């Protein structure tokens, strides 16, 4: 990911193919696989994409030029340079030519035409249709160019009323109204366009970004909602994207949701942002997940498939995230196993028991490491995310099937497994299960074990002890309490939660070789202290007068200047 | 079943109701409801449902009705009853409880109520979303 | 605090949930893949309570070795001095600017106040992330209130931490 070194490697590969002076097919394949790895590793901005396109086009790679320009126009939205280059490539073709070049013409019309820097595309399209004998088609594209806010709309309008000697202003009022409308549009647009061009220059700062300028220009494109913005804000935002920023995509999706455009557009922008944004952002991408959850009710089939593809990609890139699995299981039981209250109860019970079966066979197959690729759950399941599949099984057995013995059997079984033993939702579910029965024997044994055998976060242990104190005081009496006390442990359910509130390794049950002594004043720094072995400062003087005082015995005089430090940070981290 | 009546004693329940009746002047309303929920038995659930849930319904106190935690505690009272069967409690929550809340209050109640629904009723999660949009 | 021996299954929020109740935490970070993390408390007292409290506690099946460490920028400076082997000089972490009267150290707040500032009460505290907010009487409600949230919500799976 040394991208500048990769640019030099690609440059030296191209230069070694060019300085071997032959085809250099070994070096050509090396340079091409290097550019493939560079595009698959980095953004492929228009200069290296154009260089690879020039080298490939000189190597007679027409169809491969069409494909790499497709993934290149995928990885530059403002690429009227690559569009125009693509249009030239599109102009020279075979039997499907006059369609495929014009298909790319309407494509660049959809992708780049609404910006003020798009005039060479409409000029090239006019040149192509003027090379054809379809004067109506050239005039139709001319009627398109008069209605768009570009830089040189006036030169285009005069050229439109001078090139059309045969049919100049057959509809005069509409043409002049579109020309004056585009001129007012360019007049209003030239304010922020000039605010952009008076800041945009590569000077290695935020002025290189024109970030405040582009943000104010896009915010100007937010308020003036005359729906041309639906084309133009992309013409804003793509121009904002060329020089990825997450808050830009959130503003863009938010405004497209405000306009209530068709949901395939918002899904398209979401998939674009899901591809282009680097990892570990988690903020647009959860917002897309919650977007699918809201828009699910409308379609019920298409959004489930988008959701499953998305959550699979996420669990591959964010495997320690637990919330993806809960969302997957809720969408699983809400889509694939659909009840409702209308149906007969023998039908409602069956969907619940089938959900219990897919859950239990999925975990039983994962523990024995036998992944059935047919079930998508076992593809997703993970040694971080296993316990929450278990918790869904427990929660469905106890609450829906109302089957207490199978629930208690599952707690005994999966209590011991290493992957799910130190698991928060498992033990908070155990606490709600044994809390719903009143019984205090399992709850007292639980809050004894929260330090020694059960290893939970300190916040979660603090919560379990505070809530169990409030539960115990409100729901039990002095008889049960005084029976709960045995002084061999000094456990008592009212005071012991208070004493062990923040001490995780609390148990109640020569003191100079201990490490508490040795680093008493200064923590982390351990020193043997000189001390008098027989020290009389506990003795009162009235009893010391009785018999003559022994001479002192000592300890550790040699070590007053040696102090030792267990420097884990230097060794384990800097020295690695 | 020797279920010791904690806050359901006439000396203590009168203090709890007298603090619940002040509605915004006092401070600790949701903690007090959320501990009154914890009884999990048919006789205890019926008393708690009738005295603090039905009664704050019929008095129409807007503080409690617009508040999501009130409805969430009421659903969680009924759903964790060891007496009622599954169809009974799902029937009660969706059919009896959820119509009673007003549709003006939806923007206040739907964050919490969804969080109940996805936790326990993924199947009925359409119904809720249909009832309030 | 340098926590070492991390299990590589443990996230930053899960480690924050371990080291939260000892004090208010300026920042918690885990190096990618490096099997160690850092927790920066606001007080020296809080940090020593952390090292005494969670020493060899098994965070996700691996015992954890806690010690003093440095920050992020200070670590970057020590590594660049370790390549050039030039000086390796550290500098001192800033102090509060004594005397502060409102602050009771190692005390945490989670979320219209007319405070009389009488001494037993906690006039001042640090906001959880960062700002300075005045504690009230009402905050002992809010923590309890939030506590019931993560007993319920985190039970179903909506926060593992």
């Amino acid at each position: 990911a040394l991208r500048g070194l990769d640019t030099q490697f690609l440059q030296d590969n191209t230069a070694l193919v060019q300085a071997y002076r032959g085809l250099d097919w070994s070096d050509i394949s090396s340079l091409t696989q290097m550019v493939d790895v560079i595009e698959q590793t980095v953004v492929k901005y228009g200069n290296p994409n154009d260089s690879i396109k020039l080298a490939l086009e000189t190597i007679l790679w027409q169809i491969l030029r069409k494909y790499p320009l497709l993934f290149g126009f995928w990885k530059r939205f403002a690429t009227i340079e690559y569009q125009l280059f693509g249009l030239k490539k599109s102009i020279a073709v075979l039997a499907t030519s006059v369609k495929w070049f014009p298909t790319s013409l309407e494509l660049w019309c959809d992708y780049l035409n609404v910006l003020c820097v798009n005039n060479p595309n409409e000029t090239d399209f006019i040149r192509n249709n003027f090379e054809i004998a379809k004067d109506l088609i050239g005039k139709q594209f001319l009627s398109h160019p008069f209605w768009d806010k570009f830089i040189e709309f006036e030169v285009g309008q005069k050229n439109w009323h001078n090139v059309q000697r045969i049919y100049e202003y057959i509809i005069e009022v509409p043409l002049h109204q579109y020309a004056r409308f585009f001129t007012s549009y360019k007049k209003f647009l030239n304010e922020k366009n000039l605010k952009t061009t008076r800041n945009i220059d590569i000077v290695l700062r935020k002025t290189q970004t024109t970030v405040n300028e582009i943000w104010q220009f896009e915010s100007k494109i937010k308020q003036p909602f005359f729906n041309l913005g639906q084309v133009l804000n992309d013409d804003l935002e793509n121009w904002s994207r060329y020089l990825y920023h997450e808050n830009t995509w959130m503003m863009y999706i938010k405004w497209l949701t405000k306009k209530n455009i068709s949901d395939e557009v918002v899904v398209d922008i979401y998939q674009k942002a899901n591809t282009f944004l680097p990892l570990d952002f988690k903020t647009l991408r959860y917002d897309f997940l919650r977007f699918l959850k809201r828009k699910y009710r409308s379609n019920n089939t298409l959004f489930n498939n988008i959701f499953n593809e998305t959550v699979s990609r996420y669990l591959k890139i964010w495997p320690n995230d637990i919330l993806l699995m809960t969302e997957y299981l809720c969408m699983l039981k809400r889509h694939s196993f659909k009840n409702s209250l209308d149906q007969s109860p023998k039908e409602i019970l069956e969907k619940q028991t089938s959900f219990t079966k897919i859950l239990e066979t999925s975990i039983t197959n994962y523990i024995n490491n036998q992944i059935d690729a047919k079930v998508h759950l076992q593809t997703l399941i993970n040694d971080k995310n296993l316990s929450i599949v278990v918790v869904e099984l427990i929660k469905t057995t106890w609450l829906v099937l109302k089957n207490n013995m199978q629930t208690r059997k599952y707690f005994n079984l999966y209590q011991k497994n290493i992957l799910i033993k130190n698991s928060v939702p498992f033990w908070l579910t155990y606490y709600k299960f044994e809390k719903s029965n009143v019984n205090f024997t399992k709850l007292n044994k639980f809050i004894r074990e929260l330090g020694v055998e059960i290893y939970l976060p300190t916040t979660v242990m603090n919560d379990i002890l505070t809530d169990y104190k409030t539960f115990y005081l409100t729901h039990s009496n002095i008889v049960t309490y005084e029976s709960s006390i045995i002084d061999s442990n000094t456990f008592d359910p009212i005071l012991y939660p208070e004493l062990k509130m923040s001490n995780p390794k609390y148990d109640p049950v020569d003191w100079h070789k201990k490490t508490e002594w040795k680093e008493a004043g200064h923590i982390g720094i351990t020193t043997e202290r000189p001390q008098i072995s027989n020290s009389i400062i506990e003795c009162n003087s009235g009893t010391l007068i009785q018999k003559p005082i022994s001479l002192p015995n000592f300890r550790n005089l040699e070590k007053i200047n040696q102090v030792k430090i267990n420097d884990l940070y230097t060794e384990e981290f800097l020295k690695e | 079943d020797s279920q010791s009546n904690g806050l359901l004693n006439k000396e203590l329940f009168d203090k709890v109701w007298k603090r619940l009746s002040c509605k915004e002047k006092k401070s600790g309303q949701e903690i007090l409801l959320n501990n009154l929920v914890q009884f999990y038995s048919k006789d205890t659930v019926e008393f708690v449902e009738k005295n603090i849930f039905q009664k704050i319904i019929e008095f129409g106190w807007e503080y409690y009705l617009q508040n999501g935690m009130f409805w969430n505690c009421y659903c969680r009272l009924i759903y964790f009853d060891t007496s009622r069967s599954y169809l009974d409690k799902r029937q009660y929550i969706v059919r009896k409880i959820w119509p009673q809340i007003d549709k003006k209050f939806a923007q206040s109640v739907l964050p919490s109520l969804t969080e109940f629904c996805e936790s326990y009723f993924p199947e009925e999660m359409d119904t809720l979303e249909e009832m309030f949009t | 605090v340098f926590i070492g021996g991390l299990s590589s299954l443990v996230t930053e929020d899960e480690l924050r949930a371990y080291f939260q109740p000892f004090g208010t935490i300026v920042y918690v970070k885990i190096p990618v893949g490096k099997c160690c993390g850092f927790v920066q408390y606001v007080d020296r007292l809080s940090a020593e309570a952390a090292i005494a409290g969670m020493q060899g506690f098994p965070i996700a099946n691996s015992r954890v070795r806690l010690s003093w460490g440095r920050s992020a920028k200070q670590t970057a400076l020590l590594q660049q001095a370790m390549l050039s082997n030039s000086l390796q000089v550290q500098q001192q972490q800033p102090g509060l600017q004594q005397p502060n009267y409102g602050y009771i150290p190692s005390s945490t707040c989670e979320a219209n106040v007319s405070s009389t500032m009488l001494p037993g009460c906690q006039i001042l505290n640090y906001s959880n992330p960062q700002q300075v907010i005045m504690q009230g009487s009402e905050a002992v409600v809010n923590s309890t209130n939030a506590m019931l949230n993560r007993l319920e919500q985190g039970s179903n799976g909506f926060m593992f931490a």
